[PDB]
RNA sequence: CGGUGAAAUGCGCAGAUACCGGGAGGAACGCCGAUGGCGAAGGCAGCCACCUGGUCCACCCGUGACGCUGAGGCGCGAAAGCGUGGGGAGCAAACCGGAUUAGAUACCCGGGUAGUCCACGCCCUAAACGAUGCGCGCUAGGUCUCUGGGUCUCCUGGGGGCCGAAGCUAACGCGUUAAGCGCGCCGCCUGGGGAGUACGGCCGCAAGGCUGAAACUCAAAGGAAUUGACGGGGGCCCGCACAAGCGGUGGA
């Protein structure tokens, strides 16, 4: 899984500010976790197609955060996609 | 409501799996791990005590199946 | 030949048919009888007196290879069943226990159509 | 022995069935098991550990409208079925044999190949059903149940059922799990047969699938409910109706 230790250290990285415990950029931060980690998982298990319906979503979800932040702080879209290499 | 295995008991883990002296009492004549209607157990209870039997079976202290002996 | 004190008396009863072989305390089989053995045909054979028959035949046979105790097990539901125990009961036997171990898979093999 | 209404085919003196012990193999998990749970659907139950999705409750801490729907696209998709390889206990299309029957060429019985099982790639259909698209707000209650929280008599969330206010409905029924009152967005329908056919296009190794007509022809096709009649449907009751008798007809 991600235990609490691991996932905090991800959270305490993206925070806008001591104490954030969920800004734009750490949910995106903290599901753009889960993907890798449950994409790597579907490497080997290509036949788990029912936690691949739930990686759409997480992905879906994770896009339409990141949509919403180019609308409104285009700069902090830039800083977030490249701490963290996505759109490809 | 002819015996209930709830009552005639103290306090138990149901989660243990090697208390056979307790668990042997949730079977039949047979092996059959005894109905709801007949353990008095919870609805949570009796799904925990299905798997802590089956668990304690396969390690040989409780009994798959039994024979019926008239008695 | 041999002189057998206490014995098995098995009981297989069939919808079709009852069969029941004595055997030594080890399991052994001396002498068995059936319905058809007793010399009926078909339908017949799975019958409370076909059985009955199948039973004190069995017994008979027995009590001349020394018998004098068994103890039953009977296999299966069916018609006389409780005839072939009765029937051993008040054979000459002394009957020191009952059970039945009628085989119920845990849940195994397809059945043919007709369940 | 088996087997059926009865029975034969079959198996058995190369010793079967029944019984005890040993071994191999496959496939499915009794009791718990529920009228229960989980899942978007198809679907999912022996046990264990690993990897992994959805989800509920409390706290009311962070973001600050970031939301809903969704042509096409993309992925999932029972069973049967296709290709290669492995596997094969039980079962079992076709096929072989026994019976039944006016005839069976089916229903019953004995066999049995594909298949059913695993991997990989296809197929992509269904009474794929709640025959009920998704999301949100609003509109009495009672009761049963699975599952959270509380100052746990009771209160308060989320599921699953039954009964019901208002209302809705052609009715049957629905009724806070709406088929009620409303808003948003998608899909679909426009008489029956012809027909899920033809043609064209797309997909498919194939079997075939998706999309889909008209000419013609009918004057209905339909849904629900009512009375009746009937049932090799159920329940209770009656008549010399059967049964129990006595005596006859059928023969001369
Ligand atoms: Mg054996
Ligand atoms: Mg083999
Ligand atoms: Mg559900
Ligand atoms: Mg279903
Ligand atoms: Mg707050
Ligand atoms: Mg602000
Ligand atoms: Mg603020
Ligand atoms: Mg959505
Ligand atoms: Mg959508
Ligand atoms: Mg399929
Ligand atoms: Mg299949
Ligand atoms: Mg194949
Ligand atoms: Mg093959
Ligand atoms: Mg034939
Ligand atoms: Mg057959
Ligand atoms: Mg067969
Ligand atoms: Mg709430
Ligand atoms: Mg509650
Ligand atoms: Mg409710
Ligand atoms: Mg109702
Ligand atoms: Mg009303
Ligand atoms: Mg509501
Ligand atoms: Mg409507
Ligand atoms: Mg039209
Ligand atoms: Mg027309
Ligand atoms: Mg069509
Ligand atoms: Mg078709
Ligand atoms: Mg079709
Ligand atoms: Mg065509
Ligand atoms: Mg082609
Ligand atoms: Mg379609
Ligand atoms: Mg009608
Ligand atoms: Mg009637
Ligand atoms: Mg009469
Ligand atoms: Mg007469
Ligand atoms: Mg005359």
């Amino acid at each position: 899984p991600i235990t609490k230790e691991e996932k905090q250290k991800v959270i305490q990285e993206f925070a806008r500010f001591p104490g954030d415990t969920g800004s734009t950029e750490v949910q995106v931060a903290l599901l753009t976790l889960r993907i890798n980690r449950l994409s790597e998982h579907l490497k080997v298990h290509k036949k788990d197609h029912h936690s691949h319906r739930g990686l759409l979503m997480m992905v879906g979800q994770r896009r339409r955060l990141l949509r919403y932040l180019q609308r409104e702080d285009p700069e902090r879209y830039r800083a977030l996609i490249e701490k963290l290499g996505i759109r490809g | 409501r002819k015996a209930k295995v709830k009552a005639t008991l103290g306090e138990f883990d149901l989660r243990d799996y090697r208390n056979v002296e307790v668990l042997k009492r949730f079977l039949s004549e047979t092996g059959k791990i005894l109905p709801r209607r007949r353990t008095g157990l919870s609805a949570k209870e009796q799904r925990i005590l299905a798997k802590t039997i089956k668990r304690a079976r396969i390690l040989g202290l409780l009994p798959f199946t039994e024979k019926l002996v008239r008695k | 030949k041999r002189q057998v004190a206490s014995g098995r008396a098995y009981i297989h009863a069939s919808y079709n048919n009852t069969i029941v072989t004595i055997t030594d305390p080890d399991g052994n089989p001396i002498t068995w009888s059936s319905g058809g053995v007793i010399g009926y045909k078909g339908s017949r054979k799975g019958t409370p007196y076909a059985a009955q028959l199948a039973a004190l035949d069995a017994a008979k046979k027995a009590m001349a290879y020394g018998m004098q105790s068994v103890d039953v097990i009977v296999r299966g539901t069916g018609a006389g069943r409780e005839q072939a125990i009765r029937a051993l009961q008040a054979s000459g036997l002394q009957v020191k226990s009952i059970v039945d171990d009628t085989p119920v898979p845990h849940n195994g093999c397809r059945p043919k159509k007709k369940f």
